[PDB]
């Protein structure tokens, strides 16, 4: 996770075999390449939508 | 904020705006659709306190305005064991109805300790609110937001005689003339990831406002967030 949080969009964890495990918060899943975070509601947190 | 610029509508959905025996005293933060984040020192009494959310203007109207009644109030329980201090300044609101989300009204993130504090250390983070737009001036009609870079620890101690706990942190300008300020206390200091923003500081105190040589203090939310979390649990 040490360089650019692993690349994970959200939050990083150190697991084995110097691999990472990426996550996400509340309202967002975990996307198709394990990194990136995509919402899972009509209106997650912290994101502006009114544009 | 003292030196800021006009939000947009819809800019900052997780801003509220407090009422009450004075309106438009404090401001807020949305954790969920039943539960409100500010400063405990704002909400010292348990005199009744109305939230709005989806506000922008606070002298016209939106018809994004939703209006609750405050049912509940949680101060931190280390808020006060010390007179005078603002140590642990912070506390929660539950709300009368749930909120509606919608674009104008959506929670703030908020993270575990380890990634808020790493968000904060970020070192750049945004601040908003209604309140003063000058030292002892008047208060602001349209929210108002400002970024403000974060201040080493060692200068922050050497600007003021109060005490600098570590359950807070410091921000704002070495030359001044930009600041959070009475009436913004309780709103957010916010860190943007990739475009989603988690909530790193509340609004809490300061010597005047935007005074050169002077800084903002804000409490430090991660070492709140497991109070936070554990307070606002919906069922
Ligand atoms: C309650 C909240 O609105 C204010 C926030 C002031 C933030 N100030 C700056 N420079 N960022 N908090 C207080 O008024 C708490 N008391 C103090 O800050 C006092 N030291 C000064 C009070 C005053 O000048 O009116
Ligand atoms: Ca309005």
């Amino acid at each position: 996770c040490n360089i650019k949080n692993g690349r994970c969009e959200q939050f990083c964890k150190n697991s084995a075999d110097n691999k990472v495990v990426c996550s996400c918060t509340e309202g967002y899943r975990l996307a198709e390449n394990q990194k990136s975070c995509e919402p899972a509601v009509p209106f997650p947190c912290g994101r502006v939508s009114v544009s | 904020v003292v030196g800021g610029e006009d939000a947009k509508p819809g800019q900052f959905p997780w801003q509220v705006v407090l009422n009450g025996k004075v309106d438009a005293f404090c401001g807020g933060s949305i954790v969920n659709e039943k539960w409100i984040v500010t400063a405990a020192h704002c909400v010292e009494t348990g005199v009744k306190i109305t939230v709005v959310a989806g506000e922008h203007n606070i002298e016209e109207t939106e018809h994004t305005e939703q209006k609750r009644n405050v049912i509940r109030i949680i101060p931190h329980h280390n808020y006060n064991a010390a007179i005078n201090t603002y140590n642990h300044d912070i506390a929660l609101l539950e709300l009368d109805e749930p909120l509606v989300l919608n674009s104008y009204v959506t929670p703030i993130c908020i993270a575990d300790k380890e990634y808020t504090n790493i968000f904060l250390k970020f070192g750049s983070g945004y601040v908003s609110g209604w309140g003063r737009v000058f030292h002892k001036g008047r208060s602001a009609l349209v929210l108002q937001y400002l970024r403000v870079p974060l201040v080493d620890r060692a200068t922050c101690l050497r600007s003021t005689k109060f005490t600098i706990y570590n359950n807070m942190f410091c921000a704002g300008f070495h030359e001044g003339g930009r600041d959070s300020c009475q009436g913004d206390s309780g709103g957010p200091h916010v860190t943007e990831v990739e475009g989603t923003s988690f909530l790193t500081g509340i609004i809490s105190w300061g010597e005047e406002c935007a005074m050169k040589g002077k800084y903002g203090i804000y409490t430090k939310v991660s070492r709140y967030v497991n109070w936070i979390k554990e307070k606002t649990k919906l069922t």
